[PDB]
């Protein structure tokens, strides 16, 4: 509980100087993000794409480039954030594959967040060391909702903070 | 190198930063008094302190603490911090332009914008001063070199430095030589707001919108009623120091001193900022 809407926290807060202190710390957080909040959730597929459609668009973010494929990479990602990826069709992460992968997932203060993300992946001299697939993020404000892509996005490398 | 936050709206007559925080503290004639401790780009407070129009803002000089002035006619003191009312008393017949706090016994002073300004005991109950000269009306009230020595600046047309003391104003001295104040080539104008020659400058320059000192020094940078804000310094006191600020088109509301820089930075209405030097000027 408790609602402040200073998004993404980052709200100031108070130590203060008042006793064998002269000043003390006043600050405001940072630290506060998303990743991690929102758990997985499901869908039928049908239903799924006309939703999807359906959905606040309004953000994207896009995948392309890191260190792995995206069997281990999609696997990383998707624990970090512990949310969902709704369904396969075996064709086939593997020998390409050619897969846009849907995800859903819904919060601790509840907001169902929707994605196709349409990506190449990796394979010798086939297609997947970047991606140059594009992350379509619906969140209802945009203002988290690309901000989720972002922070998928920080999410999706592995690298010094 | 980077201006953080800007949205022009307040109609702003007087104005403090704070020389321990990146507070500003900002009085509107709007009536409003407004400390925002302007780090986190937030208010802390904000009262209209009346109805009527609020002219002054200064320092108790603490480390926190706002002492305010409106058409009310008071002084208060609040510390934002502690969100309350240190000891009151309202004003005479015009708003609070500066405030002093002294301490053999606890004790006080304040600096009014109209009549006199009267310094209190609280606890051994005696009186440290009386001031009276000024009249109504302070744009920008001042504590000297000697900080409990002062400068006025009014709308009355005069300026007052005043002299004061432990049971009111004198001063005794005889070994001087001459006196810049008022004593070769060049010098500038008596005004009346008081009654007695210490020194009450002339305020006239259409009336003066700001008096600003110099700690040791007696030389003031202002801001006046006139496109002229003329500059005098009575560490010298030269001629062309019938010296209108002008600007291309009108005024000159103030002109001021950087307490560090050495510099006289200008305010005026073309729409302007304008840039002076004072380190060869």
């Amino acid at each position: 509980s408790t609602e402040n809407g200073i998004i993404f926290g980052n709200i100031v807060y108070d130590v203060s100087g008042a006793a064998s202190d002269r000043n003390c710390v006043v600050l405001s957080d940072i630290h506060i993000d998303i990743m991690d909040y929102i758990q997985p959730a499901t869908c039928t597929d049908a239903e799924f794409r006309q939703m999807w459609a359906e959905f606040e668009w309004e953000n994207k973010v896009t995948v392309n480039t890191n260190m792995t494929d995206l069997n281990d990479y999609l696997q990383h990602i998707l624990k970090s954030t512990n949310m969902k990826c709704l369904t396969p069709e075996k064709a086939l992460s593997g020998y390409c594959g050619f897969m846009a992968a849907n995800l859903y997932a819904r919060s601790i203060f509840g907001e169902d967040a929707l994605a196709n993300v349409s990506i190449e992946k990796p394979v010798h001299q086939g297609p997947d060391a970047a991606v140059t697939g594009h992350i379509r993020i619906r969140a209802k404000s945009q203002g988290m909702a690309l901000s989720l892509g972002d922070k998928i996005n920080l999410s999706q490398k592995k690298t010094s903070l | 190198m980077l201006t953080k936050f800007e949205t022009k709206s307040a109609r702003v007559k007087g104005l403090s930063f704070h020389p321990k925080r990146p507070w500003i503290l900002t009085s509107l004639h709007n009536g409003v008094i407004q400390l925002w401790d302007y780090r986190m780009c937030t208010l802390i407070d904000k009262f209209d302190e009346h109805d009527g129009p609020v002219r002054g803002i200064d320092f108790h000089k603490q480390q926190p603490l706002f002492v305010s002035g409106g058409d009310d006619y008071k002084i208060k003191v609040w510390n934002y911090k502690l969100r309350r009312c240190l000891f009151t008393l309202l004003g005479h017949l015009d708003y609070i332009r500066t405030t002093f706090f002294h301490h053999e016994y606890p004790w006080i002073l304040s600096a009014s914008d109209d009549q006199t300004i009267r310094v209190w005991n609280w606890q051994s109950r005696t009186c440290v001063c009386v001031l009276t000269g000024h009249n109504h009306y302070v744009m920008c009230a001042q504590f000297h070199p000697s900080e409990d020595l002062v400068v006025s600046a009014s709308l009355d047309q005069t300026v007052r430095v005043w002299d004061i003391s432990g049971l009111r104003k004198k001063n005794l001295s005889p070994g001087a030589v001459e006196s810049d104040v008022r004593g070769i080539t060049g010098v500038d104008l008596f005004g009346t707001t008081d009654a007695v020659v210490k020194h009450v400058l002339e305020g006239h320059d259409r009336g003066v919108n700001w008096a600003a000192f110099h700690p040791t020094m007696p030389l003031i940078v202002s801001g006046a009623d006139d496109r002229q804000v003329k500059i005098w310094r009575m560490n010298e006191s030269k001629a062309w120091e019938v010296d209108t600020c002008r600007g291309h088109y009108n005024n000159v509301s103030c002109a001021v001193f950087h307490p560090r820089q050495e510099l006289i930075l200008s305010n005026s209405e073309d729409k302007s900022i304008r840039v002076w030097d004072m380190s060869k000027r």
